[PDB]
């Protein structure tokens, strides 16, 4: 959904349609998301600080 | 219509035990005497066991035979194999008025050094030319492995018509040797300026050339 | 022939309390309309036009 905002999400309505249904049939109890960082010429290039 | 069924190929490491079977088709295996002959290659067969349990005087004790009449099969058991046992074993059932020999069982247990393909060439002789024939003989010898490809050349064009080559063979030098023959007409031999034989062996190519002189 | 390297594989099937995931398809005949017929579109035994 396109929007022009940075904070305090609008009160408009938008439903969610499926993309894929996976019949796996296993346990699940924890989850964690992945993020990507950039290594430009400003940073030394080490993932420490 | 009684035929004896024997496995074609049996291999076993020396010092172990192996069972050689012989199955009868129609008649029961216990009806008639089953005999095994141990024949060396290029030699006359020799009896190794008879009467299904009786050993000839001279053979060792390992050659033991057994009869399983329920399965219509004759079993020959060998224990402690070694080098000279590499022979052909035929189970024999004369039955009555007709020897039915078995198919046969061989043995397979396991230093050839690498070498350079020495190549020699000869042109057709004048006596052959007077007898309206011409043959170029290419010889490959003292090499290993025995997998060489020959390709006759007429100056620059390859020649395949009339090309006859021999499979590599064993010699006393522990290497291999082969041959190649190119049958030609007398006018074709003198038509081209030169004839050459190219031999490919392990990537390296050794080429000799001859000319009509 | 009795001592050569043979490539042997086993294909096994599983039966659990899960819907079918990998299974064969079904053929397709013609289609009729505007007459009282019975149809089975995976969720109902409906009779009608
Ligand atoms: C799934 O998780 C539940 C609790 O989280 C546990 O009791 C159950 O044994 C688990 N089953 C399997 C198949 O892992």
């Amino acid at each position: 959904t396109p929007i022009n905002l940075v904070r305090d999400l609008p009160q408009g309505f938008s439903a969610l349609e499926p993309l894929v249904d996976l019949p796996i049939g296993i346990n699940i109890t924890r989850f964690q998301t992945l993020l990507a960082l950039h290594r430009s010429y400003l940073t030394p290039g080490d993932s420490s600080s | 219509n009684f035929m004896l069924t024997q496995p074609h190929s049996v291999s076993e490491s020396p010092g172990k035990t192996v069972t050689i079977s012989c199955t009868g088709s129609s008649g029961s295996i216990a009806s008639n005497y089953v005999q095994w002959y141990q024949q060396r290659p290029g030699s006359a067969p020799t009896t190794v066991i008879y009467e299904d349990n009786q050993r000839p005087s001279g053979v060792p004790d390992r050659f033991s035979g057994s009869i399983d009449s329920s399965s219509n099969s004759a079993s020959l058991t060998i224990s402690g194999l070694k080098t000279e046992d590499e022979a052909d074993y035929y189970c024999q059932s004369y039955d009555s008025s007709n020897v039915v020999f078995g198919g046969g069982t061989k043995l397979t247990v396991l230093g050839q050094p690498k070498a350079a393909p020495s190549v020699t060439l000869f042109p057709p002789s004048s006596e052959e030319l007077q007898a309206n024939k011409a043959t170029l003989v290419c010889l490959i010898s003292d090499f290993y492995p025995g997998a060489v490809t020959v390709a006759w050349k007429a100056d620059s064009s390859p020649v395949k018509a009339g090309v006859e080559t021999t499979t590599p063979s064993k010699q006393s030098n522990n290497k291999y040797a082969a041959s190649s023959y190119l049958s030609l007409t007398p006018e074709q031999w003198k038509s081209h300026r030169s004839y050459s034989c190219q031999v490919t062996h392990e990537g390296s190519t050794v080429e000799k050339t001859v000319a009509p002189t | 022939v009795g001592y050569q390297p043979y490539r042997v594989v086993v294909l096994s099937f599983e039966l659990l309390h899960a819907p079918a995931t990998v299974c064969g398809p079904k053929k397709s005949t013609n289609l009729v309309k505007n007459k009282c017929v019975n149809f089975n579109f995976n969720g109902l035994t409906g009779t009608g036009v």
